[PDB]
């Protein structure tokens, strides 16, 4: 278990073998022990990560060799447990930084989540309820749009890499395939039920918002089409280990995650591949099953990506913010329109203020008071 | 001849499931002044509905089928659906308002609304913040209900509807409810980082979210001292519900929830009580007040231009 | 192979050790199936060698550095579970000898977890008596020490529920003295801690009936009543104590005060200063928010009514008297009850009522307050209406109103908003 950047530097004892790459991310509630170590800890069988152990994101990774599959987890301010760090920075050290320092964060993990994306063949979404949050509709309509318009330089990153001919056009392995792993927090066979329901509204609300296709090539992420991709993990006393301790002690004085996960790793680690398509005239789907090495050389390249900056700053706080903007544009004419000087400047200010506010009104003020005092 | 107005048995709709204005409330209203009215928020699942009722004219040791605000059913719960729907009103013995709405962002609304200008979520999104505007606007304290600590996008999402409010600006107080608290919740550690997010996420949202409605004052933890907390916030936990010494029961870390709940109806009844407008207002004069509110808000100019955006 | 024959035989015990050490040292990254098969395997080997282990074996077993230590904080309660059993299995030998250097390590360990706790809280250090050299510079976090605390004090319970080891430092006196620091501060951050500790003491002590009968193995135990009833009653009067905490208490001192008066030969055991002090917790523990707790207290006090001094008994009759307008029917009943067991001659005498007395402090500091005009007409019609005619048109509802007349943005104690007289009295006022 290192850091994804302190691994792409550095194998020869495994260098030639087939790894399948499994990628998580999610949001993460403020607990001692984060569900996603949790998952790696029960998938591979052994205690992988152990317990009692500016920018705000961070990439990991680790190679389990009893199963040749490549982990990857993902943290950014989505989890509680940076975005604590993050409060706690900002408490010891304006309207407007505070909105530009979040702003700055929500790039941060949209381009981590974009990369991830692209060096993956199952992504796991992990949420602290049953219920499907609608936000990630328009999170990953909001990555589509970024990822296919910064193709050009990522396929050029890549371009002198043995990955081979469909990657080198697709810049991408083959069509990831989404699942879902939701917590019971008490909730609630009923639970296959939910399983079925979630399915099918979470299958239904991402096709009516385009994004899902029928053709697997243009989609950002396929689903499965006869198996299951949504798993509800149930409670249990493995949490909180002191409440398991006291249990014990009081005592003393008197399918599977591995299964769902595996029927879809199986289809990887078999060269079949995936293939989901319902338009009735299905296309043939790219895939390609590469070793340590080979994964690695593209991979490096991957991460190390110039004009990206500049085309990730057009894509949520923009919306806020313009519309901040224009309504203190809209109120400033009236202020103007309105005024020995202190009595008219109190006056405009009033009146701008009861007007339009946002997160852009220090600007606007002071445009309107440097432009008061000007005219006297 | 000094008789009582007359008694509510279940609460009536106060806004259509079409988002449509419903004058059925004021054959309970009074010309008494003073009123108090509580307002909620929440997602699908919190329990805005349960928690609505068992502040209002409830008590635990009921069954789910006599509360005032009709509860999520067992085989609801299976299709991932939703049950409180438009906006609800009830005014108890005390001539107290509770207004209970449907949960923001709703996944199954959306859904319903798939099976039927540019695409459903907008609407559902929007929808969201005209009620959470008209609830800031009309109420004296807005409730959130939350399942897990700390969305991250809850707080966006309130500090928007703000923004875009019809019209000395009148703000309401906020309260942060945690719903099914556990064990490791109600330690004095967590408890002060839980306050210090909460304050570090709204340090200018310009809404009363703190300076009342203190738990540690109200013996929650015996032996905190006041100076622990940097600055306390309004918040609250509510847990899940419910010889001699092979008879001891399980340690659980908290306190009992009926004693929680009994604490936080007792605190809710002593808010203060503000004035909505330049005019002092009546029973009968707020049921008019507000709707004139709602119809503003439907036909507003912000929300549109904001819908416009996405 | 080695659960075949029976521990009776001198088989090489250097090769098994060896064996067994070999494959602990070296299970770190391993299966879960592994684990437990180590695990059992060492369990085998220390119940197959009796008193025949060299104090290495245990002393290498218990050290900060040692492969056991962290087992335990593996996810499944299977590991868990094979982890406790091999402190059970090591802490079952009788062999004095071996038994104390695992004694010590595990309370050095205890000590070391209990004094990073405290100077997380920027207190100083403490259990100096019990500290042990392999644990001279050590640092646990905070969620690893309340861990190791706990699971040591559980391994502890093996030893203290034993139905017969002359330790120095002993189960009783380590609980009821060497650990008192978690009640000072400790419990207010880590309730869990004083909740085990409480726990292992009352479990060690309900199994000699509280060494009531004491009060070689008789000459040890012919103080320990009196440290019991002098703990729970001073551990009673603390008014910043947990919910969890106070019910065991209640139920611990139910249980002494019945056992108390099961036989007449503990007669003169009514004269002692601790059963003072246990009287006068009981009475603090009454007039409480909890209705569970007051009456668990009401039937303990009612136990023990008789062989009461006067002094008791007169501060019981103020309780009843001010129990007997109480919101709810159990209350009443069972405090009617406890009031009908006292002697006329102390019902009817003419000392002072001190707790009727703090009512009209509050209403008096209620009256001398300025008028805060929150009473609406209907309140009053309504109290109006159920004293002319007796309807008072609402369906506990003084309560109701009182709250619903406070305003937060602008002082009677809470546990008297239980009592009708006081509802009444203020709203008449208002
Ligand atoms: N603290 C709690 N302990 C136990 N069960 C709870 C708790 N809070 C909520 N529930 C249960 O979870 C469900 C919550 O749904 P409820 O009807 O109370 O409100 P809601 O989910 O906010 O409403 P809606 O679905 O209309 O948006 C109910 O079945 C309720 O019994
Ligand atoms: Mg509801």
């Amino acid at each position: 278990p290192v850091s994804l950047r302190d691994l792409l530097m550095g194998e020869p004892p495994w260098r030639e073998d087939e790894i399948c790459v499994v990628g998580i991310f999610g949001k993460t509630a403020l607990r001692l022990n984060s569900e996603k170590f949790s998952l790696v800890n029960t998938v591979c069988d052994r205690q992988v990560f152990p317990l009692f152990r500016q920018d705000y994101s961070l990439l990991q990774a680790y190679y389990s060799q009893e199963s040749k599959v490549l982990y990857l987890l993902l943290t950014s301010i989505c989890d509680n447990s940076q975005l604590l760090r993050a409060c706690r920075a900002l408490q010891s050290g304006p309207h407007a930084e505070a909105h530009e320092f979040w702003k700055h964060q929500e790039k941060l993990q949209c381009l981590s989540l974009l990369y991830l994306f692209s060096v993956c063949h199952i992504l796991l979404l992990v949420h602290p309820t049953c219920s499907f949050d609608i936000t990630y509709d328009r999170v990953f309509r909001a990555l589509d749009g970024l990822r296919q318009k910064v193709l050009p330089l990522l396929k050029t990153a890549i371009k002198d890499c043995p990955v081979g001919k469909d990657w080198k056009l697709n810049c991408r392995p083959c069509p990831p395939r989404l699942l879902f792993l939701f917590q019971l927090n008490g909730a609630l066979s009923p639970k296959r039920r939910l399983q079925h329901a979630l399915e099918d509204q979470i299958y239904r609300i991402f096709r009516k918002s385009r994004v899902l296709t029928n053709q697997s090539i243009n989609c950002l992420f396929t689903v499965p089409a006869n198996q299951a991709f949504v798993y509800i993990v149930p409670g249990s006393q493995e949490e909180d280990p002191v409440g398991m301790l006291l249990d014990q002690l009081r005592s003393h004085c008197t399918f599977t995650l591995r299964e769902f996960l595996w029927q879809h790793v199986e289809l990887v680690l078999s060269k079949k591949g995936f293939d989901d398509s319902v338009g009735r005239n299905p296309q043939p789907s790219h895939f390609e099953l590469p070793t340590y090495q080979k994964w690695i050389s593209a991979a490096s390249k991957l991460y190390e990506v110039s004009k990206i900056l500049s085309s990730i700053k057009v894509l949520f706080l923009d919306i806020d913010t313009k519309f901040s903007e224009n309504r203190c544009q809209k109120a400033l004419p009236m202020a103007h329109s309105a005024y020995v000087h202190k009595n008219q400047l109190a006056q405009a200010l009033r009146v701008y203020s009861q007007h339009a506010r946002g997160p852009a009104f220090h600007k606007y003020a002071m445009q309107l008071h440097e432009d008061c005092y000007k005219f006297w | 001849k000094l008789l009582p107005p007359e008694r509510m048995k279940h609460s009536i709709k106060l806004v259509d499931d079409q988002m449509n204005w419903c004058d059925s409330a004021i054959e309970y209203l009074l010309d008494q002044t003073d009123v108090l009215v509580v307002g909620v928020l929440g997602l699908q699942g919190t329990g805005k509905s349960m928690v609505m009722s068992l502040l209002s004219a409830n008590t635990p040791e009921e069954d789910q089928r006599t509360y005032v605000f009709r509860a999520q059913s067992a085989e609801m719960k299976e299709r991932g659906g939703n049950q409180t729907s438009g906006i609800d009103f009830f005014i108890t013995q005390e001539r107290i308002v509770f207004l209970d709405t449907q949960p923001i962002l709703s996944p199954s609304i959306l859904d319903h609304l798939i099976n039927n200008y540019n695409l459903p979520h907008t609407y559902v999104e929007m929808q969201s913040l005209q009620i959470a505007a008209f609830l800031f606007t009309v109420c004296h304290v807005v409730i959130v209900v939350q399942d897990w600590f700390t969305d991250l996008s809850l707080y966006r999402f309130l500090q928007t509807a703000e923004m875009v409010k019809p019209s000395t600006e009148y703000y309401p107080h906020l309260v942060f409810l945690q719903n099914k608290a556990r064990r490791e919740d109600f330690c004095p550690r967590k408890l002060r980082q839980m306050h210090l997010m909460i304050d570090q996420l709204m340090a200018h949202s310009h809404l009363r979210y703190k300076g009342t409605l203190s738990m540690l004052q109200c013996n929650v933890f015996p032996g905190l001292p006041p100076d622990f907390l940097d600055s306390e916030v309004n918040l609250f936990l509510v847990p899940f519900m419910d010889p001699l010494f092979s008879l001891l029961p399980g340690y659980r870390g908290h306190p009992s929830f009926q004693s929680l709940v009994s604490k936080l109806r007792s605190q809710v009844m002593s808010m203060a009580r503000p004035q909505l407008s330049h005019t002092i207002l009546t029973e009968k004069n707020w049921f008019h007040y507000a709707a004139r509110i709602w119809d503003g808000v439907r036909k507003s100019s912000a929300l549109a231009e904001y819908s416009r955006l996405l | 192979l080695l659960g075949s024959l029976d521990p009776s035989m001198t088989i090489h015990c250097d090769m098994v050790i060896t064996y067994g050490l070999d494959q602990l040292e070296n299970c770190q990254t391993c299966g879960t199936d592994y684990i437990i098969s180590v695990l059992n395997l060492l369990t085998l080997i220390v119940e197959q060698i009796n008193t025949k282990l060299p104090s290495s074996f245990v002393e290498k077993l218990f050290i900060p550095s040692s492969k056991l230590l962290f087992l335990r904080y593996h996810k499944e309660k299977e590991v868990v579970a094979v982890a406790h059993a091999v402190y059970q299995a090591v802490l079952s030998l009788k062999n004095i000898p071996v038994l104390e250097t695992a004694y010590k390590l595990i309370l050095g360990e205890m000590t070391c977890a209990l004094n990073n706790l405290l100077h997380s809280l920027q207190l100083p250090e403490a259990c100096s008596e019990i500290k042990h050299e392999a644990f001279k510079n050590h640092v646990f976090n905070v969620d690893n020490a309340k861990f190791v605390v706990i699971f040591d004090l559980s391994a502890l319970t093996t030893i203290g529920n034993a139905k017969n080891w002359a330790l120095s430092p002993t189960v009783f006196a380590l609980l009821s003295k060497n650990l008192m620091i978690v009640h000072s501060d400790l419990a207010v951050h880590f309730p869990a801690i004083q909740y085990a500790v409480l726990y292992t003491l009352y479990s060690h002590c309900t199994r000699h009936d509280h060494f009531i009968s004491s009060s070689t193995v008789t000459t040890a135990t012919k103080k320990h009543f009196s440290i019991i009833l002098n703990l729970l009653g001073i551990l009673l009067k603390k008014d910043n104590l947990n919910q969890d905490t106070r019910k065991l208490l209640m139920t611990w001192a139910l249980e002494a005060a019945v056992l108390m008066r099961k036989s007449e030969t503990y007669a003169p055991l009514f004269s002692l200063p601790s059963f003072h002090k246990f009287c006068k917790g009981l009475l603090a523990n009454t007039l409480v928010e909890d209705v569970n707790i007051c009456l668990q207290a009401c039937s303990s006090l009612h136990a023990l009514s008789s062989s009461l001094p006067d002094d008791l008994l007169q501060r019981c009759v103020d309780v009843c008297r001010v129990q007997l307008v109480h919101s709810g029917t159990r209350i009443r009943q069972a405090f009617g009850k406890l009031l009908k067991s006292i002697p006329l001659d102390v019902v009817l005498s003419n000392n002072n009522h001190t707790e009727i007395q703090e009512i009209s402090l509050a209403l008096r500091s209620h009256m001398s307050k300025a008028p805060s005009n929150t009473f609406h007409p209907q309140d009053f019609s309504d109290v109006i209406s159920f004293i002319l005619y007796g309807n008072s048109h609402r369906t506990n509802w003084l309560e109701r109103l009182f709250y619903s007349c406070q305003r937060l943005d602008k002082t009677i104690p809470r546990n008297l908003l239980k009592t009708d007289a006081v509802l009444w009295q203020w709203a008449i006022w208002e």
